[PDB]
């Protein structure tokens, strides 16, 4: 007999790993296990505020008209999040798919005024890269130091297909004069399950130092600096994927022998090799 | 509980396959009553074996191991040593033995390298086998990876004319990881099953372990292929289809072509 | 400057050349280079010593022939600029490459390289006003009249199915191989020696592709055909000499289907159609599986059609409507649909004009085609 507490831990560890387009459904699937749903509710409950900050999905609040991704730097800490672009409160319900009862926040903002004109330029490139595209760019203070945290996704899920493809971008740019210093990391996820499953896991970690200068400067240049790595992290996530992976697949075994012949079993069984 | 075996094979079908020991544990943890049914139905990772009188590896399954201890096909003893165990006819241990030295020559020529082991399990109206591999990639490479074979078949043999109703259920349980480029580090991990079957006639100079093999080889080329792709076909589209940089320079000229393909449909037609 | 466009069909066994707007291609000629083997002695000889086109086809012997694409790459750069030299002049077309926009083919998934090097040429040493580079699945289908299908194709350097719905050429479901005609008829090359009748030279080359395209056909079963033994049939080479042919003709075509025999990994022909089906979505398989377009040289073998219908009705889905269909002109149904894109009206926003390229580069070149 499993102790009720060892239940809430096994369930935690695949809600806090679970592919987020089947990740609904992976909760479902644990409670459809267990018969009783107070202990996993509760359990998940947790699970689920620290999985869809690291998803960096966003919850849509009902009067917006726009999407607004949740993460660490946006956790207010009272169970509700920052929205930097529209500057409203919003309390995320982590069952539920949506997201309602905002409060107006002011703050004078000072570091985060200059950010919100690089964030509202990053958004129309992120509308460059994906077809459907959200972003947060976060505002705070970090022990003294002065960081905007940009947030790009993307998800696109389908039942029918059963392939979903998602995108997580994370982004963090120190303001420090004149030399400032930039720490962001990269991770993109496919599953494909018909016939069997296929899965594509990965990311880039990127360390760099940019300088400050204007407005329209660190603007359009934070901005180049995501576009070129994400393109070259593309352009290698597809193009050395389909040879590469065709080769080093291969080097593991081969699509025929070494000597480009099907082997002959009539040879393997009446053939003596050595000395 | 049926559904809970159901939702418990589901969930083993979205976690991620590489840890499939360590959540199988878990999931057994969380479901005790379902251990029987979840170590038969969850295939997982081929554990290592090694026969000590022969100093040669094995590798285990459920086919060929019998209570606590498992047959050797080298020795063709079970280790632990069990007083009566479960073993082949004599004239099958010889076939056994003909089957793992014609796939020894099957792996090592395909891999070079990795660890193989085949058992053929008595039946009155066939003979059964399983062919186990495993092939470690290069270690010292920041790109790790693995193949592992499992290429359950069951010849039907009939009475008269010499012919022989195969059916092979092959899994192929893959995990590539590609840390290389100064570009980021990919890890994909696979596993397609497929079925097929076949009647062939017997041949006198070529047993019926070779008619086996036959589809281990074809299988095995097709299987490989059809993987390969099921890897591009979504690795590709998903990925490129999601953030690519040339979308919005061809999304106006695919606006173009499609007033262009309209002017075209007109005049195709007449 | 919108005169009358040049269509020339690409391909590296046969290249097709005409004007827009027509029903058949009128300049067609095999896509090589005819150089002299032997020591000009007397005077009043042939004059040029560069040979291409029908010149070449009557003086065979004379001439070491060599082809400058292989494979849907052209190696030697030279040897194409004087085939392209050879269309335009009067020999051919009798025209200037000032004049005519020019619309050109390419197999799908090329070295771009290859592709920038071809533009350079036609901009450059000629002075062509307008270029334009399409595929051939997507022309073949301009051609029957249909927008949905999957396209078959077999020429003599690349293999390629290529799926299309309503307009829709998905870059990522085109499958290709580098196994085609010239590698079936280097098989059979290989096969006439095993069977006693040695072909070398490169003259001598061209009468294995007659052979080929002659004296061949594709089996259902092929386990069946190795069991029996084959009646031997003769064939009259262009000297007087009579061969047995023997099971070299049956077994010579299986390489497309079988890629191991040469000793090279590849899917097949079979295999590259159901795998151009298999990546596209699942709504489209069933629309593509009915739509099935034959193309090229390589698939006018006896019994290809009924033998590719077989594959498919092993490795597809049971219960499925399969329908392979094909045009009565296999071998110029690329150029019919180029001559049709030609001659419509939106093709004048597609192309690269020439000031475009002098301002852009290569880069303008590889976004208008896609
Ligand atoms: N009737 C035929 N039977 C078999 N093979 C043929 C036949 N006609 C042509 N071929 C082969 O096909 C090739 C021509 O194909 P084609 O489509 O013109 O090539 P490409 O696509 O490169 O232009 C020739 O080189 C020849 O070897």
């Amino acid at each position: 007999r499993v102790s009720d507490e060892e239940k809430v831990r096994i369930a935690a560890k695949f809600i806090t790993h679970a592919p987020p387009g089947e990740f609904n459904e992976v909760f479902n699937d644990v409670r459809l296990l267990l018969n009783n749903d107070n202990l996993l509710r509760e359990g998940a409950a947790h699970a689920f505020a620290q999985y869809n900050m690291d998803q960096f999905t966003p919850v849509k609040i009902e009067g917006y008209e726009d999407q607004v991704l949740i993460t660490e730097h946006g956790d207010l800490g009272n169970s509700r999040f920052l929205d930097p672009r529209n500057k409203i409160s919003f309390k995320f319900d982590h069952l539920r798919k949506e997201a309602s009862d905002p409060q107006p926040e002011e703050v004078d903002g000072s570091l985060k005024s200059w950010r919100e004109s690089c964030d509202s330029a990053l958004r129309a490139y992120v509308k460059d890269h994906y077809s459907n595209g959200f972003c947060t760019v976060y505002a705070k203070n970090i022990d003294g130091q002065q960081t905007i945290i940009a947030c790009i996704e993307s998800h696109q899920f389908q039942p029918k297909n059963f392939w979903n493809g998602r995108w997580r971008s994370e982004w963090k740019f120190t303001i420090t004069p004149p030399t400032a210093q930039v720490v962001g990391v990269l991770k993109i996820q496919v599953h494909y399950y018909e016939d069997g499953n296929v899965q594509l896991v990965s990311h880039k970690d990127v360390q760099d130092s940019v300088t400050v200068s204007n407005e329209a400067q660190t603007a359009k240049e934070f901005i180049k600096i995501i576009e070129h790595a994400e393109n070259e992290y593309q352009t290698a996530i597809s193009e050395n994927y389909q040879t590469m992976s065709d080769t080093t697949f291969k080097a593991l075994r081969r699509q025929l022998p070494v000597t480009r012949t099907k082997i002959d079993w009539n040879k393997i069984l009446s053939y003596k090799i050595g000395k | 509980s049926d559904q809970q075996l159901d939702c418990a094979l589901d969930l083993m079908r979205r976690l991620p396959p590489q840890q499939i020991e360590k959540n199988l544990s878990d999931l057994i943890d969380l479901v005790p009553s379902l251990c029987e049914d979840l170590l038969s139905s969850v295939d997982q990772p081929l554990k290592i074996a090694r026969d000590k009188v022969v100093g040669k590896d094995y590798l285990l399954c459920d086919y060929n191991r019998d209570g606590d201890s498992y047959r050797s096909p080298w020795s063709n003893k079970y280790d632990p040593p069990l007083e009566d165990g479960a073993m082949p006819s004599a004239r099958l241990r010889k076939l056994e033995v003909e089957a793992n030295n014609a796939f020894d020559q099957y792996r090592d020529l395909y891999f070079e390298g990795g660890v193989s082991s085949v058992y053929l399990w008595d039946l009155d109206h066939g003979f059964a086998g399983v062919i186990l591999i495993k092939k470690a990639g290069d270690g010292s490479k920041k790109i790790k990876g693995c193949w592992d074979s499992i290429h359950v078949v069951e010849v039907q043999e009939k009475s008269s004319g010499r012919t022989a109703h195969y059916k092979l259920t092959s899994t192929v349980m893959l995990w590539l990881q590609t840390n290389k480029s100064g570009s980021g580090t990919m890890n994909l991990g696979g596993s397609l099953t497929r079925q097929m079957e076949k009647d062939e006639t017997v041949s006198d100079c070529s047993p019926h372990i070779a008619n086996i093999g036959r589809l281990v080889e074809d299988m095995e080329n097709k299987i490989r292929s059809t993987l390969n792709e099921i890897y591009f076909g979504k690795t590709k589209d998903i990925v490129n289809g999601l953030r690519s940089v040339d979308v919005i320079p061809d999304n106006p000229k695919f606006q173009q072509l499609q007033r262009e393909l309209s002017q075209v449909l007109t005049q195709r037609q007449i | 400057i919108a005169n009358q466009p040049v269509v020339i069909d690409n391909g590296s066994g046969v290249i097709k050349a005409g004007f827009a707007g027509d029903q058949i291609p009128k300049y067609c000629f095999p896509n090589y280079v005819g150089r002299p083997k032997h020591v000009r002695v007397m005077a009043g000889a042939l004059e040029g010593d560069i040979f291409i086109g029908p010149k070449a086809e009557e003086h065979r012997g004379l001439l070491s022939i060599r082809y400058p694409m292989e494979h849907g790459i052209v190696k030697d750069w030279n040897d194409m600029e004087r085939i392209w030299q050879y269309v335009y002049s009067k020999e051919q077309l009798q025209t200037f490459s000032e004049e005519h926009p020019v619309l050109l083919t390419e197999a799908p998934l090329n070295p771009r390289k290859n592709r920038e090097r071809a533009a350079e040429v036609f901009f450059e040493t000629f002075n062509v006003p307008a270029l334009f580079i399409s595929m051939q699945a997507v022309l073949s289908l301009y051609a029957t009249g249909r927008t949905t299908g999957v396209v078959l194709d077999s020429g003599d350097g690349v293999t390629h199915a290529v799926p299309i719905y309503e307009g829709f050429a998905m870059p990522h479901s085109i499958m290709r191989i580098d196994i085609a005609g010239r590698d079936v008829s280097r098989f059979l090359r290989l096969y006439l020696r095993k069977e006693g009748y040695d072909f070398h030279s490169s003259s001598e080359f061209e009468i294995v592709k007659a052979i080929k395209e002659r004296a061949c056909y594709l089996s259902i079963n092929p386990q069946k055909d190795e069991t029996l033994e084959t009646e031997k049939a003769q064939y009259y080479l262009p000297d007087g000499s009579t061969i047995e042919i023997g099971p070299s003709r049956f077994r010579a075509p299986e390489l497309l289907f079988r890629p191991d025999l040469i000793g090279e990994e590849s899917e097949g022909i079979h295999e590259v159609l159901v795998f151009a089906i298999q990546k596209s979505d699942m709504d489209l398989r069933r629309t593509l599986f009915s739509n099935i377009v034959l193309s090229g040289g390589s698939t006018l073998f006896k019994g290809f059609g009924d033998r590719l219908l077989s594959e498919v009705k092993k490795l597809a889905p049971k219960d499925v409507k399969i329908r392979i269909s094909a045009p009565q002109e296999r071998l110029y149904s690329t150029w019919i649909g180029g001559s049709i894109l030609a001659s419509l009206d939106t093709f004048k926003k597609m192309w690269v004009s020439k000031k475009e390229y002098e301002e852009d580069g290569a880069r303008s070149i590889h976004r208008k085609t896609f």
